[PDB]
């Protein structure tokens, strides 16, 4: 009962940013990832021990 | 060196394990696997031990003609969703309190007939028969003779009873218990064939607490599941 | 009558177009995919290779020589190519014959199905029965053990332009009985069994829920049983009859009869692939 | 009582003026210029058969070379990706399972099903078949997912609408977690051990902390059952998948979705969710017999991966994204690159 009122209260109380700064973060993060990753950048057969 | 003495201890590792498996796929083939379900208070903890201990999560194991089968309780769930692992058994087991019409308060039965109706129409369920179980038979024939009780105020549609031609009741049975049963039976039998679509049945059966011929019947009626399946197989049915 | 040489040419010509590509369409079916691949499948395989030789191997070379009329290779050849076709003649039924006892094992001993028959059976089963098909097919014909006797017979034998079949009353006999009528007998055993049970079945499907609620079955068994007995029935009692008593029956109606029992190898796959997934998997490549 | 609701109205109202202010401008107007992947084709590699039944659960291994899964004829069998060769076959007490986990040393796999115990297992045992080490049981309700958050402690996810986090040197729970309302069916844990989500029953997803034992925020974007849940390797967003046939994109700071991904000729549920190396991949199963690849910024499709005659229920992307494996109730398991 007051529990979950104090609760609520406790997760009610954040701080919040905007959607935007999310969005650039979340696109700088794949950008600068971008090459390691062998399935969005193909490599080659000698490389790839599945061959 | 080692590299090729490597090479070769997997391949004779694999080489016991693939062994195995053989072993095993033979015996996992040779069984049947049973789902026992059953509403609260339908005695479905009498037909689990009164029956096989004679015969010979809970799993419990019993011989017929030197035939496997494997048959699984459900424990002690108002939502199902674990039932999507259960769509490859050989047949489900439906037991349900007869006598409970008029106790009370939606009538247990309603509520019965409720579960048989959307387990019917379940999705991953649309080629899994039905053994369906009626328990309770002497409290039953005992509320309908001389009982207060009355089927009509419960059930309204009991007005309109002639028991079903081809009718086959047993011996020294007056005509009123017979033409209370099978209208229950009807009641089931319609639900089971309004959607029948040819894949999978329901087979009505009456029994009580002390007969042990139940487990017969469990045979017979799984034959007869395999065969209608591999005759639809052929196209011949 | 150069139309009508031209004709006949015109329709051998597409008989052997048909037989290849069923076969070569069901065996690759088969074979690329990895979801057909059960017990009963592997039969329907070998009764496919046996027609492929046909196709392949005797047609062809007996339209040509019904139409130049005039055999021009040698006769080891000859013999060869009619040993080739009694193999593929007596190792197209025997296949049938296991089919419906496989079927009848299936249906009628539904709890023992699983450990009667294993993937190793079927390959034991298949070894065994090819090898019958080849003991009748090669080892009297290659050895001269079925020459004939008379006149007309032995003119042809000596003769390297002439090839036709002449043979004794005990070899026609004995690949008479061998091919055709010991696997008849078993496939009407088991299909009445099957349809026993099948009548069985509905009799009691009908009385539990009539109320609220054999065709099927009888046409499939019709079509099934009279398809081959229609087609392989006259040519295994005239081969009979015109050893029995001469100047019976003359060379065009036996080649006729035989060229009819020639066509059911293009018939299998209409028959015994008409199953969904055999309709799916036809779909899913070359479509 | 009553003012005690109105106390609760009253917090429950701020959070609307406020999630309302924060949303400047989606994420799909800023990701517009950047150009798209293109078509992307893969090809089965390699052919796993060995599972006599349908399969539910796989994890991949530490080293890339390993994975291990479950069937339900009761047998986790560890594969060897390279060579195709088998490694070891562990017979269970029951036959039912439903999840399965690998641990990060690579000597313990973990394996629980209908049954309400939780089972962990030996593998570098020296001269020793296999054997069972712990059992855990206080669970009312079937497991769904586990996953080792360390070499001695397991968190799990039951069907009685609770969480633990379990000890294995003792067996007892440490912290519980309470507050959902439907069975909780997935989770999946931060790259640092420090928080870890979790996907219910009643269309409703809630982010935990490990050390304090308490909620601190929820989402409630879909409308419809979740099955499955990833999340991000950056760590500050996290993918759901619902039976709607929906792939959805939240966000820990901002507190609301960014990006939804749906198609109109797709009516099937959906199984599993996972994401690749560099994120700019989510690769999401369904009922329809194949995979999907999406786009995370474009929701777009990039591929079709299909092969698979049943359903797919289980999916992972190595760490070193080298490939990809997909499961299937058809007995299968592929390995694709
Ligand atoms: N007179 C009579 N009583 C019966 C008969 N069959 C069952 N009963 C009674 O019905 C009771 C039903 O309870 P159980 O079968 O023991 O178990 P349960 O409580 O129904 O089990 P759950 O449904 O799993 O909760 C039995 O304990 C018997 O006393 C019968 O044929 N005749
Ligand atoms: C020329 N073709 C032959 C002729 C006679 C014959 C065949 C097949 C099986 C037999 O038992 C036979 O007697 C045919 O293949």
């Amino acid at each position: 009962a007051r529990k979950l009122v104090e609760q609520l209260k406790m997760e009610a109380n954040i701080d919040r940013i905007k959607v935007s700064k999310a969005a650039a973060d979340l696109m700088a993060y794949c950008e600068a990832h971008a090459k390691e990753d062998p399935l969005l950048t193909p490599v080659p057969a000698s490389e790839n021990p599945f061959r | 060196e080692d590299q090729r003495n490597e090479e070769k201890a997997q391949r004779e590792a694999n080489k016991k394990i693939e062994k195995q498996l053989q072993k095993d796929k033979q015996v996992y083939r040779a069984t049947h696997r049973l789902l026992l379900l059953g509403a609260g208070e339908s005695g479905k903890s009498t037909i689990v031990k009164q029956m096989r201990i004679l015969h010979v999560i809970f799993e419990t194991k019993f011989q017929v003609d030197k035939v496997n089968f494997h048959m699984f309780d459900v424990g002690g769930d108002e939502r199902r969703k674990w039932i999507q692992c259960f769509n490859d058994v050989t047949a489900i087991i439906f037991v349900v309190a007869s006598s409970s019409y008029n106790m009370v308060q939606t009538n247990r039965l309603q509520e019965a007939l409720n579960l048989f109706k959307s387990i019917w129409n379940n999705r991953w369920l649309r080629t899994i028969s039905v053994i369906l179980f009626l328990n309770k038979q002497d409290l039953l024939a005992e509320k309908v003779l001389a009982g207060k009780s009355k089927i009509e105020d419960y059930f309204p549609e009991f007005a309109r009873y002639t028991t079903p031609e081809d009718a086959t009741p047993e011996p020294g049975e007056d005509p009123r218990v017979t033409r209370a049963k099978y209208f229950i039976r009807d009641e089931f039998l319609r639900i089971s064939t309004a959607s029948g679509d040819g894949r999978h049945y329901c087979y009505p059966h009456f029994t009580c607490a002390v007969d042990t011929e139940n487990i017969r019947r469990v045979f017979n009626d799984c034959r007869d599941i395999i065969q209608r399946m591999h005759l639809r197989q052929y196209e011949l049915l | 009558d150069e139309v009508w040489v031209v004709g006949m040419g015109i329709v051998m010509s597409l008989i052997v177009l048909a037989i290849v590509f069923g076969n070569v369409l069901v065996i690759t079916a088969i074979a690329k995919f990895e979801r057909l691949q059960t017990v009963t499948n592997y039969f329907i395989t070998s009764l496919a290779c046996a027609d492929l030789v046909m196709g392949l191997a005797v047609v062809p070379f007996g339209a040509a020589h019904i139409l130049t009329k005039t055999w021009t290779f040698g006769n080891f050849w000859c013999e060869f190519w009619t040993s080739i076709d009694v193999l593929c003649v007596t190792a197209s039924i025997e296949t049938l014959c296991v089919i419906a006892v496989d079927r009848y094992f299936a249906i009628t001993s539904p709890f023992k199905y699983q450990s009667l028959l294993t993937k190793n059976k079927a390959r034991v089963i298949i070894l065994m029965v090819w090898i019958v098909s080849g003991l009748t097919s090669f080892l009297p014909i290659q050895m001269h053990w079925y020459r004939a006797t008379h006149q007309e017979a032995i003119n042809c034998y000596a003769e390297e332009t002439c090839c036709d079949f002449f043979t004794n009353q005990a070899y026609a006999i004995a690949s008479s009985i061998v091919s055709f009528y010991v696997p008849l007998v078993i496939m009407v055993f088991v299909y009445s069994r099957v349809f026993q049970e099948a009548k069985r079945q509905l009799q009691k499907i009908d009385k539990s829920e009539g109320r609220f609620h054999e065709h099927k079955a009888l046409k499939t068994l019709g079509i099934i049983m009279g398809t081959f007995t229609l087609c392989w029935l006259p040519f295994f009692i005239v081969n009979i009859v015109h050893v029995i008593q001469d100047n019976l029956i003359r060379k065009e109606v036996y080649i006729l009869l035989n060229w009819i029992g020639y066509v059911n190898s293009g018939f299998n796959p209409l028959i015994y692939c008409r199953s969904p997934d055999f309709r799916i998997a036809f779909q899913e490549l070359l479509c | 009582l009553d003012q005690l609701r109105q106390e609760a109205e009253q917090l429950k109202n701020q959070i609307r003026d406020a999630r309302k202010a924060c949303a400047d401008a989606t994420l799909s107007q800023i990701t517009n210029n950047i150009d798209p992947v293109g078509r992307i084709q893969m090809r089965t590699r390699r052919t796993l058969r060995g599972h006599l039944a349908k399969i539910y659960a796989m994890h991949w291994g530490t080293d890339s070379r390993l994975l291990v899964s479950a069937s339900q004829d009761g047998k986790l069998i560890i594969w060897d990706s390279y060579t195709t060769n088998k490694v070891h076959a562990i017979p269970l007490r029951s036959s039912w399972v439903m999840t399965c986990a690998y641990a990060p040393s690579g000597n313990y796999v973990a394996c629980g099903g209908l049954d309400n115990i939780c089972s962990i297992y030996n593998l570098k045992t020296r001269e020793g078949n296999v054997r069972v080490s712990r059992e855990l049981a206080g669970h009312t309700g079937y497991l769904s997912c586990c996953r080792f958050l360390d070499d001695n402690q397991i968190v799990t996810s039951s069907g009685d609408t609770t969480c633990a986090l379990w000890d294995i040197e003792t067996g007892q729970q440490t912290t519980t977690f309470t507050g959902h309302t439907g069975d909780v069916m997935s989770l999946s844990l931060a790259p640092d051990t420090r928080l870890f989500v979790s996907g219910a029953c009643d269309a409703s997803a809630k982010l935990w902390d490990v050390r304090e034992g308490m909620c601190r925020q929820t989402f409630t974007g879909h409308e419809s059952d979740i099955n499955a849940i990833c999340f991000f390797p950056n760590g500050n967003a996290f993918a759901t998948g619902s039976d709607d046939a929906t792939c959805r994109l939240f966000d820990l700071r901002a507190d609301q979705e960014l990006m939804t991904y749906s198609h109109d000729n797709i009516i099937c549920g959906i199984t599993s969710v996972s994401f690749s190396k560099s994120g700019r991949l989510l690769l999401a199963g369904y009922d329809d017999f194949n995979c999907n690849v999406w786009d995370a910024l474009k929701a777009d499709r990039a591929g079709v991966l299909a092969g698979h005659d049943n359903r797919v229920s289980c999916l992972g992307v190595t760490d070193d994204g080298m490939a990809v494996a997909t499961g299937s109730w058809d007995s299968f398991l592929k390995i694709w690159n």
